[PDB]
C-alpha cells in the first residue's frame, strides 16, 4: 500500500471529497491527514504534490491549493446550455452525459428542462453524447418518404449513369 | 461555397438521415476538409460508428476522401485520412435520388390507376373490371369468384383510389424546400 | 433481407445477409461448391 | 472469391447489381461477338 495504495487513496479521497460538495481548494497535508498517510516518504509527498495533484485533468492549482475546476464543472441549466452552445459554435462537438452528471447532481433535471434543445447520441457502449440543436437549417420527412428514400440505391451505380440521369430529360 | 449549397446539404441530411449523419456532415460543412481522427474525436463516435456513417456518405458520394502521409516527431510513418464534401456529386446524386422518387411516384400513380376494382371476400382476391364479364354469372345474376364459387364485390373499389392519392400527393408538398434549394443551386 | 434492406439496416448486416442468400442460392443449384461446406439436412445427410 | 467477384487495378468488391448494370448496357452486336445469341 505504501507505493500506490497511499497515492491512490489521495486521488480517490480528493475525487470523492468533491462529490461531498466541498469544492473549496485543498492541500496535500489536509488529504494526508484525512487519509492518515503522514508517514509517506518525503520524495513521494513532493512527487504527488508536483505531479499527481497538478496533472489530473480536473485538478488545478488555485492560490497554491488544488481545486476541482469549478468553472469546467457544469452545475446548472444555463451552464449546460451555454457549454453545448459554445461547443457547437466552435465545432467542438458533443459532450458525454456522464461529465455533466458527475458535475451536476441529477443532471436530468437540467437536461429534461432543455429538452429538444439537447440532442442525444448513444454510443455502442450505451453512453450518451449531448449535442446542441442548432435550428439554423432543420428539415424532416414522413416515414413514407423516409421509406421511399431508403428504397432507392445510390452506391451500386456508375458515375456515367449518375451524370446521365441528369441529361436524360435534356438538361 | 454559397450558403445555398450548405443549406441544401443540411436540409437533405437532416430530412432523410440521422443526426449522426447531419453532425458528421456539419463538420465537413463548417470546414471543407477535416481528418477522420479529428471528426472521430470531435463527434466522440467509435471507429465503426463513424466509419459506417462515412461509408453511407461515401455510398451516396456526398463526401470525398484523400490520404495524406507525413513523418511523426519520433520518425514513425503517419497516414491520415482527409474527408471533404463534394457538392458537385452531392447535387448530382440528390437530383438522381429525387428523379428516382418521381419515377417511383409516377409508378405508384399509374398503379393507383390500374388497381383492380372487383373483389372476392373468401380468397381476398381483387379482380380488374376487365374480368367483369367472366365474374358475372347469369345463372346467379351477380358477380362470383371462380376459385371460391362465392359472391364478388365491386363498390369497395373507391377506397384504394382515394387513399393512395392522399399519401402520394403530400410527397410533393413537403419536398418544396429541397426543390427551392435546388432551383437556387442549379447554377 | 427484404425487411433489412427496406428498413435500411446496417451495410455489413445486409452484406452478410446477401452473402448468406448468395450461398443458399448457389447451394440449391450445386452442393459441390469449391471451398464451401456441404449443406446437410441437419442430420448428417447432404442435400441433393 | 467464393461466390463473389473482385475488381483490381486499387481493389473493389464487384456486386451482382453492378455487373447487371454493365451487362444491361451491352448491345446485340457485342453479344454476337461474345458468342451469345441476344434473343
Ligand atoms: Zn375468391
Amino acid at each position: 500500500g505504501y507505493k500506490f495504495g497511499v497515492l491512490a487513496k489521495i486521488v480517490n479521497y480528493m475525487k470523492t471529497r468533491h462529490q461531498r460538495g466541498d469544492t473549496h481548494p485543498l492541500t496535500l497535508d489536509e488529504i494526508l491527514d484525512e487519509t492518515q498517510h503522514l508517514d509517506i516518504g518525503l520524495k513521494q509527498k513532493q512527487w504527488l504534490m508536483t505531479e499527481a495533484l497538478v496533472n489530473n485533468p480536473k485538478i488545478e492549482v488555485i492560490d497554491g491549493k488544488y481545486a476541482f475546476k469549478p468553472k469546467y464543472n457544469v452545475r446548472d441549466k444555463k451552464a449546460l446550455l451555454r457549454l453545448l452552445d459554445q461547443h457547437d459554435q466552435r465545432g467542438l462537438g458533443g459532450i458525454l452525459l456522464e461529465d455533466i452528471e458527475e458535475a451536476l447532481p441529477n443532471s436530468q433535471k437540467a437536461v429534461k428542462a432543455l429538452g429538444d434543445q439537447i440532442l442525444f447520441v448513444n454510443r455502442p457502449d450505451k453512453k450518451k453524447i449531448l449535442f446542441f440543436n442548432d435550428k439554423s437549417c432543420q428539415f424532416s420527412v414522413d416515414e413514407e418518404f423516409q421509406k421511399l428514400w431508403r428504397s432507392v440505391t445510390v452506391d451500386s451505380m456508375d458515375e456515367e449513369k449518375i451524370e446521365e440521369y441528369l441529361k436524360r430529360q435534356g438538361i | 461555397v454559397p450558403a445555398a449549397l450548405k443549406r441544401l446539404a443540411k436540409y437533405v441530411i437532416r430530412g432523410f438521415y440521422g443526426i449522426e449523419h447531419a453532425l458528421a456532415l456539419d463538420i465537413l460543412i463548417r470546414n471543407s476538409c477535416v481528418k477522420e481522427e479529428d471528426m472521430l474525436e470531435l463527434l466522440k463516435f467509435d471507429r465503426k460508428q463513424l466509419r459506417s456513417v462515412l461509408n453511407n456518405l461515401k455510398g451516396d458520394k456526398f463526401i470525398k476522401c484523400r490520404m495524406r502521409v507525413e513523418t511523426a516527431a519520433d520518425g514513425k510513418t503517419t497516414r491520415h485520412n482527409y474527408y471533404f464534401i463534394n457538392y458537385r456529386t452531392l447535387v448530382n446524386v440528390v437530383k438522381y435520388k429525387l428523379d428516382h422518387m418521381r419515377r417511383r411516384i409516377e409508378t405508384d400513380e399509374r398503379d393507383s390507376t390500374n388497381r383492380a376494382s372487383f373483389k372476392c371476400p373468401v380468397c381476398s382476391s381483387t379482380f380488374t373490371d376487365l374480368e367483369a364479364n367472366q365474374l358475372f354469372d347469369p345463372m346467379t345474376g351477380t358477380f362470383r369468384c371462380t376459385f371460391c364459387h362465392t359472391e364478388v364485390e365491386e363498390d369497395e373499389s373507391a377506397m384504394p383510389k382515394k387513399d393512395a392519392r392522399t399519401l402520394l400527393a403530400r410527397f410533393n408538398e413537403q419536398i418544396e424546400p429541397i426543390y427551392a434549394l435546388l432551383r437556387e443551386t442549379e447554377d | 433481407l427484404r425487411r433489412n434492406e427496406q428498413n435500411g439496416a446496417a451495410a455489413h448486416v445486409i452484406a452478410e445477409d446477401v452473402k448468406l442468400l448468395q450461398f443458399h442460392v448457389a447451394t440449391m443449384v450445386d452442393n459441390e461448391l469449391p471451398g464451401l461446406p456441404r449443406a446437410m439436412q441437419k442430420s448428417g445427410r447432404p442435400l441433393k | 472469391s467464393g461466390l463473389e467477384l473482385y475488381a483490381e487495378w486499387k481493389k473493389i468488391l464487384l456486386s451482382p447489381e453492378r455487373v447487371h448494370e454493365i451487362f444491361k448496357r451491352i448491345s446485340d452486336e457485342e453479344c454476337f461477338v461474345l458468342g451469345m445469341e441476344p434473343r
